[PDB]
């Protein structure tokens, strides 16, 4: 189906001493493929997926040069924003930026993004049309005026519809053995007595990719949300994901209850029974 | 492939 | 300053079976700011070799990290994750439950 490339950048000022801590990460879908950490020894953009290591020294030199320039931009932004919000030099503050593109089912450009936050709140974001800006407050309005004058949206639209998509496709081919492979959830159910009249049924989904999944309970063929608990989808640590949902049921009535699993790796949804 | 240049706020 | 407290899950990478090598995970998410202290504990004691994922964030800007260490579960040994953050008065301890 659809695929995405996204970069995530976080800079955190350190008023006591020295420059902000800057961390950049790159993803294709739910797979991290590169990282930069200003406090790491290498001072280079580093590979985090086997399939990106195929790229030659020119790639790595270019991404390092760009990511270092990104770092310096965020450093300046922390100063700029402290001024706009009339804050002191004493406290630590955070800037975050995310950008990237999606390709659709036809493998062509679908959507582009470029958004920014200061201290965890929306600051400025490129609209879906990739032509205008959403500014949250009067500080961001100043940035909007600057960015409109400098035609930043135009530069971004060119990258998002061009280079971004092109390289996303390149990565998808080079990493196809994993990036274009779906791992269906491995599912099972457990049973636990909570009293002599009640039991918990837990429906597990393990080792799946991508992270997107739906797990639901039904009772006699109708959706059941009461007396259920559903954990947030979590990383296994080997590139796959995990999730479970549980329901409390009257002892001896377990047969009424069915767990329903929807995932890209499953041709038809799965139904589990105790 | 990172954007060639990021704009400062 | 918006401040969001971390959600915490402690779990194993693979189905847990006594005497079989595995990984213990502590997944922290939904927090802001990004500064956080996460330790994995064996029988109340801090484990030394613990690694973590590179800092990233979700759509709502909140951060997430996976902390993990190689372990072999036994009948006796107890495991937990200990988390401190600016939003927390004291460290929060979440015990590893095999069923969850």
């Amino acid at each position: 189906g659809s695929h995405s490339m996204r970069y995530f950048f976080t800079s955190v000022s350190r008023p006591g001493r020295g420059e902000p801590r800057f961390i950049a990460v790159g993803y294709v879908d739910d797979t991290q493929f590169v990282r930069f950490d200003s406090d790491a020894a290498s001072q280079r953009m580093e590979p985090r997926a086997p399939w990106i290591e195929q790229e030659g020294p020119e790639y790595w030199d270019g991404e390092t040069r760009k990511v270092k320039a990104h770092s310096q931009t965020h450093r300046v932004d922390l100063g700029t924003l402290r001024g706009y919000y009339n804050q002191s030099e004493a406290g630590s503050h955070t800037v975050q930026r995310m950008y990237g593109c999606d390709v659709g089912s036809d493998w062509r450009f679908l959507r582009g993004y470029h958004q920014y936050a200061y201290d965890g709140k929306d600051y400025i974001a490129l609209k879906e049309d990739l032509r205008s800006w959403t500014a949250a407050d009067m500080a961001a309005q100043t940035t909007k005026h600057k960015w409109e004058a400098a035609h930043v949206a135009e530069q971004l639209r060119a990258y998002l519809e061009g280079t971004c998509v092109e390289w996303l496709r390149r990565y998808l081919e080079n990493g196809k053995e994993t990036l274009q492979r779906t791992d269906a959830p491995k599912t099972h159910m457990t049973h636990h007595a909570v009293s002599d009249h009640e039991a918990t049924l837990r429906c597990w989904a393990l080792s799946f990719y991508p992270a997107e999944i739906t797990l639901t309970w039904q009772r006699d063929g109708e959706d059941q949300t009461q007396d259920t608990e559903l954990v947030e989808t979590r990383p296994a640590g080997d590139g796959t994901f995990q999730k479970w949902v549980a329901v409390v049921v009257p002892s001896g009535q377990e047969q009424r209850y069915t767990c329903h699993v929807q995932h890209e790796g499953l041709p038809k949804p799965l139904t589990l029974r105790w | 492939n990172l954007v060639p240049m990021v704009a400062a706020v | 300053m918006i401040q969001r407290t971390p959600k915490i899950q402690v779990y194993s990478r693979h189905p847990a079976e006594n005497g079989k090598s595995n990984f213990l995970n502590c997944y922290v998410s939904g927090f802001h700011p990004s500064d956080i202290e996460v330790d994995l504990l064996k029988n109340g004691e801090r484990i030394e070799k613990v690694e973590h994922s590179d800092l990233s964030f979700s759509k709502d800007w909140s951060f997430y990290l996976l902390y993990y260490t190689e372990f072999t579960p036994t009948e006796k040994d107890e495991y937990a994750c200990r988390v401190n953050h600016v939003t927390l008065s004291q460290p929060k301890i979440v015990k590893w439950d095999r069923d969850m």
